[PDB]
């Protein structure tokens, strides 16, 4: 089944979806603060964390599984891979989503023509080392997420602790997640999302090149973006107070 | 199990070198092929093993095995 936790006092509901390789424990740096303004719903994505019933899934199947015990209505916040899951749900079940928020996430993670992203051979190399030396790889991935920031090392430590908090996911689940990132491309369909759509980014994020932000501003003129100047892939870890401040302001626009 | 041996074990584990082969003068980048990611991992591992915190200013200086031994010992 899918692990869900509800907490907090707020009048507006907020689902938090984590990124690849991690679990809902990554949110503990901000969940007390957020829980004072929202009713939080934290999820381990299918196959990850304590959501064990699952193997590799399509984005579509992952999203449907997550939707099963989601709240009736909520703001959906997805970080990185979770951002695709949030986006998928906003698209297919717009009535369940009061607002869509993505963080350090792209509608199309892999590079294409005129489209910045992760180079396919880079991704393939990664998927490979993963099959080979799984840790040294998961652990390098965590450092990759925080590189170049003033708090690089303690933030990597905080991410490592999340990983340590629970047994690691099976390699077929990890693999399946890379397949999603490799292949999914939501650029065109997301032009049609009608609910408020807030996109957050780290200026220093190597996994989602900042260059996509102006391009998405254009492609999704109805969406809004904010860049954290000194953040990489995990801006809520490196800049918790600024991050919570933005979500609180979003709440007021949802009424 | 001395400081030197412990430092060398961490370098050897981190970069993939058999630690009997690791030289005191070894350059992380030049000699060992470490990139900016490897060096972050490397510093984090030293802090862990030795239960200390290395400010970005010392960390930036630790470019060889010997520098790692030196810093760790005087603390
Ligand atoms: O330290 P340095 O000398 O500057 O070295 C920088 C390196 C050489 C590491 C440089 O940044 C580099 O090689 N970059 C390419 C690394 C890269 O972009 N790898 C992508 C691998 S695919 C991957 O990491 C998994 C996908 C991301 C997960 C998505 C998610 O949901 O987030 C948690």
């Amino acid at each position: 089944n899918i692990w869900w936790q509800t907490k907090g006092q707020g009048n507006v509901h907020l689902v938090l979806l984590h990124g690849w390789g991690l679990n809902a424990e990554v949110w503990r740096c901000i969940d007390e603060e957020l829980s004072s303004h929202f009713t939080l719903h934290l999820v381990d994505l299918p196959g990850f964390g304590r959501s064990r019933g699952f193997g590799a899934l399509s984005l579509a199947d992952m999203a449907e599984a997550v939707l099963q015990q989601a709240p009736d209505k909520a703001i959906w916040l997805g970080w990185a891979l979770g951002g695709l899951v949030a986006s998928q749900i906003a698209l297919t079940h717009p009535e369940r989503v009061q607002a869509l928020v993505t963080v350090a996430s792209s509608p199309c993670f892999s590079a294409r023509d005129e489209w910045p992203g992760i180079k396919p051979d880079v991704l393939a190399g990664f998927q490979q080392q993963l099959s080979d030396d799984f840790q040294r790889t998961v652990e390098r991935f965590l450092a990759l997420q925080t590189m170049g920031t003033e708090t690089a090392r303690q933030d990597a430590r905080a991410l490592k602790k999340t990983v340590l908090a629970l047994p690691m996911p099976e390699v077929d689940v990890l693999n399946g997640g890379l397949e999603i990132l490799k292949t999914v491309d939501l650029r065109q369909p997301l032009q049609n999302v009608s609910m408020p759509f807030l996109r957050l980014y780290g200026y220093l994020d190597g996994l989602v090149p900042r260059k996509v932000v102006p391009m998405l501003d254009k492609l999704w003129p109805h969406s809004e973006s904010y860049i954290f100047a000194k953040a990489a892939h995990a801006p809520f870890i490196s800049h918790p107070a600024e991050f919570c401040h933005l979500l609180v302001a979003l709440k007021q626009r949802v009424l | 199990s001395t400081i030197e041996e412990r430092v060398k074990k961490i370098i050897g584990e981190q970069l993939g070198v058999k630690q009997e082969e690791v030289t005191n003068n070894a350059s992380f980048v030049e000699d060992l092929g470490a990139d900016s990611l490897d060096t972050v991992e490397l510093v984090m591992a030293l802090e862990e093993e030795f239960d200390t915190e290395i400010p970005d200013e010392e960390a930036e200086k630790i470019t060889t095995v010997q520098a790692a031994i030196d810093y760790i010992n005087g603390h």
